[PDB]
């Protein structure tokens, strides 16, 4: 619990990036406006146990990352004031929520709408070369159609979209996070 | 320390298919569990749950004894298993491969293919081979009862494993069973477990010294004859023939085939048919998952596990296969053919075994055309020609049927007075399929699928008393060789249900 | 006695677990530094060491305590951790050290850059229980658990560490008992009792020899040696220590993962991000004890051996300030920009700042105008479990795993061994070429004689000494390492007025703290070391003191500061235990004299063909292939496009082109090609469909499928062109492609058309529905 809450630490750090990117409009200096975030990590067995180690695990080339973080809490209609506001909806964790029920939801046979076997087929392609992780995102998406939603580019064809120079992604995300967003509020 | 072990049994033998088999793996039903290598294999976790599986129907659910053998997760005292139950690779043998079964539901208002109910099945065929790969560790100087009941019982045949066990599939049987005894305990033993290959044991000791206990069920075997030729139809046309039967790879040959999932099929229908007229009740609004709900038969044949509504079938059908079989390529012979009068007639000779008897072959295996006349000018029309290779004289094995009675008092919650309604059932509709009202396979309306039934006979293990009429051999076909009195209280307890067509279940 | 090998071959699919899943997955394998599968040595001795009690169960007749039990106990050592009461003899460590077993080093080679191929080393088991009533899959209990692949032959280094004055008869017991519980092991890993792990373990040079000589001699074995540790021994016969000091740089090069512990905390020990000295005294003693007599040395101060520090640029690196500060949001060496030294730098206006803490910094000077290089340690958690025997399970999650953090493989950290002239004169009389006695590879820290601990050393050319700058204006100091100070009743202390005591006392000076306001004059942090004394047996005493990276300045308030007693000071260290590198200290460095706040931080092998492991790499290359022509077949057959550029086949409205009894008639044909010799039964169907009208008339209307059919089968390329897969990352064996493209091609062809007309009758259906 010492090495898990100096990771907190450090999320809680990286959550509080919403004060750089969400401010108050013609503030003078720049000032943070009210942005709730949430940063998270789920230490799997080789995962890394430190912040760095951790999101250095997650860049499989250095211009692509496999996380997109942190995840605004603060809803949609508080923020639109705000410098930023296009940032916050791509970094809400609405979005991350979204993408997990659409991993957990079923099809009309009761088998999942994503099989783990295409699940983790996507794992696996998002550590390629994005050529290669986006062609793996045409193959299985063109097989199993609930894929779609979890596009990013607004082009539909890759899981990875462009944010300040990097191609990041929500799906390891949502592929990690998917049982733990039980609530029982229901 | 060490785990302490008494002796360490290693129990080697054969597992034979009796029927195809499909065990699944990750990657509609087309994908069988494959290791490593890509060779189709038993896993030893499927293998284990239906050895445990079938322990823990004979031991009425003593949870304890199954967990002495089978290990415990939870219970401090116990935790891992002392069977293990290795990888066993499946050794298909040559000229066969893995095949395909395509099938169907049948919507119960039309009597046609359901829309959106076809499903396909890939099956490690019969005759396919397996190591029984066994090990038990004893911590007493014995072996455990229950262990030589599960011996038994594969030796038998009873154990199922895989998918589809009640709708053709998972039968397997025990043969060449070894059993290797190292005295863990002791200096010769471990030297014996390094060096020497074990003191063997004699099975046939063992198993001549305990009486063999099933768990509680009653087979059903029809001996039937085609009235009218009787064939599943098989998916590909061909090219002399367009409708041609359905062969299984069975051992080195094949056979034509009968899936018991056919035979299921035709069997739940006359179930549900039965019930759904004693109440008055129309199927005509209802889609087929609708359909197929009603009660008694929703025991007998299951329902399907939508979230839970879903059963196992306490009724199971052999696929039932024909006396006649082939070499591969003699039936690739016929398949190939491409002229009905030309190539096909020496194909047909060899498979039918009548080489120089065309007479004697076509009375076996008969091409049969159709033509469909308009009814305007008189012409056939062309165009609705088509061909048929009916099995005229095909003979067939018995179909097996077994019924889980353990299976049924489990749902009924042990007490048997609940049987009675269902047996009621299967044996009203076992005196439609012997009294033809129930047709087989393809072309019912159109001069196929009549049976014959010669013999049913019912073959009762550990039945309780009040069902131990039910060990009978009949030939009448409205069921007079029961005894009376037992037909008569059978029918009491029936049209008291009927009264009150209620759930039994609960 | 290294120079053993265990080889496992893995006889069934097998899964050496972590504990836990990661998302689809409910179980996933270990994974080695090369993300390959492997078995660790904690595993691998646990199973061995399992199996040799089997052994000794029979051997003493089911007596769990008693003459065969011991020698386990003597070549496994004791179980300390599960013996209760007044246990009067010390534990008995192991005879043998297991390291992990790993992929052959070839093959390794051979998956590197190829994370498809990784990844395809396992797959996927289902795993569901069955509701014992309804006999349905309990949903929810639906599980998939990842094992690699069987014929995996994995081996591992094995070293016995045979006392000395061992019997050659006790020799032989101990190999026959280690032949004879090699030979017992059939399983190991996760689902042993389910078929999972099904592996034959071999030691090099034990056979059946080894367990028959056991058999013909057990009952006249005795109860093994006792234990005692190796002893040292001194002659006090060094020279008086000399000037000019040597400085022999060390690189240590981690090879497995080593723990080197910081704290040790119920079931987890966390690990240092560099090595201590005193785990290299060792190395010392065996390479350099019989030169001179190390241990005076030792206890005179003519040895000092560093901590090994991550190298950066050449060099070792040294523990970041603690008077640097990076900008709370946007800052700090880890951003690369906004970094303050708070000895020369206000604090910005509106700007808050963190201050700096762990990591390395490279070298830097007076006018860089870069910041310098940070260096990073990756750490790893590493878990492991106790199977309590009877129940042959973890007794609990509590008190049955247990966790330990490790320096990974592959890392570079440099030490200096530090020796005076006068011994260096000593050794270099003796051996002209001591220098090449230092390289070497041991085993160091916790753990160490399983899958912990091997480094290799190097010893490079002898470094030049540091050259402090003099300055009568200022004096800086960096805590390189650890500074120990006694306070002035000899307890550890954690009071800077004694710091400030002894360096004016040792430069024979007067200091006075930096006076302003804007600036910080002290950035110390405490720091507490928990260690052992293996030779003593019981625990070291804690020492307090400061960590590495504090930082502090001051004003000379008088006497000038002599250059050669800072160069001195630089070598030898400041305070307690300065011999295993405690102390190090840099004086007047430009890194704490600069200001900042403007800088920013600067910008496979194809295995031999001949080689053993070509047949499990081949099997590893079928599944890749297998599983891309698979789902690409699945994504071009779920067009209609594809599948009617591909077989012709279409759908005009609501009825097939052509009907599905003659896409049924062809799979039925096309499931006889096993291989391009069985090729004219396809062929030969085709032109019995086109030899007449009646056949050909159905065909007709789709887009050319016989021609299209007949060429997919005719040509061996045509299916590779349709499938459009690159299977150079798919592929590692010399020549694997033209082999495997030969060996899948039927069944190539047969996934595409079958994949094709599903999808055909899918969407025919749909369109019907």
């Amino acid at each position: 619990f010492s090495v898990a809450y100096t990771l907190a630490e450090r999320l809680i750090k990286s959550a509080k990036e919403v004060k750089q990117k969400v401010t108050v409009t013609n503030s003078s200096p720049i000032t943070p406006f009210p942005c709730s975030a949430i940063d998270f990590h789920i230490l799997y067995d080789s995962s890394g146990i430190d912040f760095d180690r951790i999101r250095e695990k997650l860049r499989p080339e250095d211009n692509t990352e496999l996380y997109n973080r942190p995840y605004v809490v603060t809803a949609a209609e508080n923020l639109s004031q705000a410098q930023g506001y296009e940032w916050s909806q791509a970094h809400s964790l609405q979005t991350l929520a979204d993408r997990v029920s659409y991993l957990r939801s079923e099809d009309g046979e009761g088998k999942s709408a994503l099989p783990s076997s295409q699940s983790h087929a996507l794992r696996t392609a998002l550590y390629l070369e994005k050529n290669e992780a986006d062609a793996q995102y045409s193959l299985i998406s063109q097989r199993y159609k609930i894929l779609k939603n979890f596009a990013e580019d607004g082009e539909n064809k890759s899981l990875f979209h462009l944010e300040n120079g990097k191609y990041v992604t929500r799906f390891l995300d949502a592929l990690d996070a998917k049982d733990f967003f039980a609530n029982a509020n229901h | 320390m060490a785990r302490k072990v008494t002796t360490r049994w290693k129990i080697t033998g054969t597992l034979i298919a009796e029927t195809p088999l499909h065990i699944g793996g990750v990657g509609t039903d087309l994908a069988l569990a494959v290791n490593g290598a890509g060779e189709y294999y038993v896993p030893g976790t499927s293998l284990a749950g239906a050895l445990r599986g079938w322990m823990t129907q004979l031991l009425n659910n003593d949870e304890s004894q199954i967990k002495d053998l089978w290990g415990d997760h939870l219970d401090a005292k116990r935790g891992a298993s002392f069977v293990i139950v290795d990888d066993a690779v499946i050794h298909i043998p040559n000229n066969a491969d893995v095949e395909i079964r395509e099938g169907v539901g049948i919507d119960r208002h039309f009597g046609t293919a359901a829309n959106g109910f076809k499903y396909s099945r890939a099956v490690i065929p019969k005759g396919s081979k397996f190591k029984l790969p066994l090990t038990f560790d004893s911590q007493d100087d014995g072996l455990p009862n229950a262990l030589i009941q599960l011996l038994c019982a594969l030796e038998a045949g009873d154990i199922r494993l895989g998918a589809a066990k009640t709708r053709g599939l998972g039968r397997i049987k025990l043969d060449d069973l070894k059993l290797k005894s190292f005295a863990l305990d002791k200096p010769e033993g471990i030297f014996s477990a390094l060096l020497d290959q074990g003191k063997k044991l004699d099975w046939n000791q063992l198993k001549a010294n305990v009486t063999y206990q099933s768990p509680p069920y009653l087979g059903i075997s029809i001996t039937w004859n085609p009235k009218d030729p009787v064939m599943v139809k098989a998916e590909g046309d061909g090219l002399a023939i367009d409708i041609l039967p359905l062969v299984s790879q069975v051992g080195s040959d094949v056979r034509f085939v009968i899936p018991g999932s056919s035979i299921k099929g035709i069997l739940r229908t006359q179930a549900e048919r039965i019930i759904r007229t004693i109440c008055q009740s129309n199927g005509s609004e209802k889609n087929f998952l609708e359909q197929l709900r009603i009660n008694l038969v929703n025991e007998l044949f299951g329902s399907a596990s939508l979230s839970d509504l879903g059963k196992i079938g306490a009724l199971a059908v052999n696929d039932c296969f024909s006396s006649l079989s082939m070499t591969p390529d003699q039936w690739k012979a016929v398949e190939n053919a491409t002229e009905m009068t030309g190539n096909l007639q020496p194909a047909l000779k060899q498979a039918t075994g009548y080489p120089n008897n065309i007479s004697q072959a076509y009375k076996v295996l008969q091409p049969a055309m159709h033509v469909a006349v308009d009814r305007w000018t008189g012409g056939a029309a062309e165009g609705m020609l088509y061909s048929v290779l009916e099995p005229i004289g095909v003979t067939w094995e018995p179909i097996q049927v077994h019924l889980d009675i353990a299976r049924l008092k489990n749902y009924y919650h042990g007490k048997e007075e609940k049987l009675k309604p269902a047996i009621a059932l299967l044996l009203l509709v076992l005196r439609d399929l012997a009294n033809k009202k129930i047709p087989v396979g393809y072309g019912t309306n159109r001069g196929m699928g009549t049976i014959t039934v010669s013999q049913i006979t019912l073959n009762g293990k550990a039945l309780p008393t009040e069902l131990e009429p039910l060990n009978k051999t009949m030939t009448c076909p409205n069921l007079t060789d029961l005894d009376e009195a037992f037909r008569q209280d059978l029918s009491t307890a029936w049209k008291e249900w009927i009264a009150d067509p209620i759930d039994l279940c609960q | 006695m290294r120079g053993i090998e265990i080889t496992i071959t893995m006889q069934s699919d097998w899964h050496v677990g972590t504990g836990m899943g990661r998302g689809e997955l409910d179980s996933v394998v270990q994974r080695d530094g090369d993300n390959l599968p492997y078995i660790p040595g904690k595993t691998l001795t646990g199973i061995l060491r399992d199996s040799c009690e089997q052994v000794a169960l029979g051997l003493d007749n089911g007596q769990t305590r008693g003459l065969w039990h011991g020698w386990i106990n003597f070549i496994f050592g004791d179980q300390p951790a599960l013996a209760q009461g007044a246990i009067e003899p010390e534990p008995r460590p192991a005879l043998i050290a297991i390291g992990s077993a790993h992929l052959d080093p070839k093959l390794k080679a051979a998956f590197q850059g190829k994370k498809q191929l990784q990844e395809a080393i396992a797959f996927m088991k289902p795993g569901v229980a069955i509701d014992a009533i309804t006999g349905t899959a309990k949903k929810d209990f639906l599980r998939f658990e990842e094992v690699v692949r069987l014929g995996a032959k994995l081996t591992a280094e094995v070293e016995l560490n045979l006392p000395d004055n061992l019997s050659e008869t006790n020799k032989k017991v101990i190999a026959g008992i280690l032949a004879s519980g090699a030979k017992l092991t059939e399983r190991l890993g996760g689902k042993r009792r389910r078929g999972n792990g099904r592996c034959e373990l071999k030691f090099s040079g034990y056979s059946d020899q080894q367990i028959q000589w056991l058999k013909d001699n057990y009952q006249s074995v005795d109860q093994p040696p006792k234990y005692q540790q190796n002893k040292l021994q001194s002659a006090g016969d060094n020279p008086e220590q000399q000037p000019p000091w040597h400085i022999i740089p060390l690189t240590i090069k981690t090879l497995s993962p080593v723990v080197l512990p910081a704290r040790t905390v119920g079931n987890v020990v966390e690990c240092l991000d560099y090595i201590p000295g005193r785990y290299l005294l060792g190395y010392i003693h065996k390479t350099l004890g019989e030169y001179f007599d190390v241990s005076q040395a030792i206890a005179a101060g003519d040895l000092i051996i560093t901590n090994a520090t991550i190298k950066i640029d050449g060099k070792a690196g040294r523990a970041t300030p603690f008077c640097l500060f990076g900008e709370k949001l946007d800052g700090g060496l880890g951003k690369g920009k906004g970094v303050y030294n708070r000895f020369q730098e206000s604090e910005p206006d509106g700007i808050q700042l963190k201050g700096e803490r762990g990591g390395y910094v490279g070298q830097f000077e007076q006018e860089q105008r870069n910041l310098p290089n940070t260096g990073k340690i990756n750490s790893e958690l590493f878990t492991h479990n106790t199977i309590q025997d009877d129940v042959q399970r973890p007794t609990s999650d509590v008190g049955g795993v247990y966790s330990y953090e490790a320096i990974i493989a592959g890392q570079t950290f440099v030490a200096e061994l530090r020796l005076p002239d006068s011994l260096v004169k000593q050794i270099t009389s003796k051996n002209k070429n001591w220098q090449a006695q230092l390289k070497a590879t041991i085993r160091i820290g916790q753990s160490k004689k399983d899958q912990y601990g091997k480094i290799e050393v190097t010893s490079g050319n002898s470094a030049d000494l540091p050259k402090p700058t003099g300055n009568n204006k200022t004096l800086s100091i960096w805590f390189l390492s650890d500074i120990l100070l006694r306070g002035d009743r000899l307890n550890f202390n954690a009071t800077p007025d004694d710091l400030k005591k002894y360096l004016e006392n040792a430069l024979d000076i007067k200091l006075k703290e930096r006076s302003d306001n804007d600036l910080i004059c002290i950035a110390l942090r405490s720091q507490r070391t928990e260690s052992w004394q293996v030779r003593w047996g019981l625990p070291r005493p804690s020492l307090v003191g400061w960590q590495a990276g504090s930082c502090l300045i001051y004003d000379i308030e008088s006497g000038t500061v002599n250059a050669e007693k800072l160069q001195e000071l630089m070598i030898t260290g400041i305070g307690d235990r300065c011999t295993e590198g405690y102390g190090q200290i840099g004086f007047n460095d430009p890194l704490l004299s600069a200001s900042l706040g403007k800088l920013t931080a600067k910008p496979s092998n194809p295995l031999p063909t001949n080689h053993p492991t070509q047949d499990y790499a081949r099997l590893i290359e079928k599944a890749a292939w297998r599983e891309a022509i698979q789902n690409k077949a699945l994504a071009l057959a779920s067009s209609r496009a594809k599948r009617e550029e591909i077989l012709g086949i279409k759908i005009m409205g609501k009825d097939s082109q052509p009907t599905m009894t003659q896409l049924g008639g062809f799979r039925s044909v096309l499931k006889r090609l096993h291989s391009r010799n069985n090729r004219d039964i396809v062929t030969g169907y085709l032109t019995a469909l086109e030899q007449v009208s009646n056949r050909k008339e159905k065909w007709s209307n789709t887009s050319q499928g016989l021609t299209k059919i007949r060429n997919l089968v005719t040509q061996e390329n045509l299916i590779w062109n349709h499938l459009d897969i690159d299977f150079s990352p798919l592929t590692i064996t010399q020549n694997g492609v033209n082999q495997l493209k030969s060996e899948l091609w039927a069944e190539a062809v047969r996934t595409l058309v079958d994949a094709i007309i599903r999808g055909h009758k899918r969407d025919l259906e749909k369109a019907q529905e």
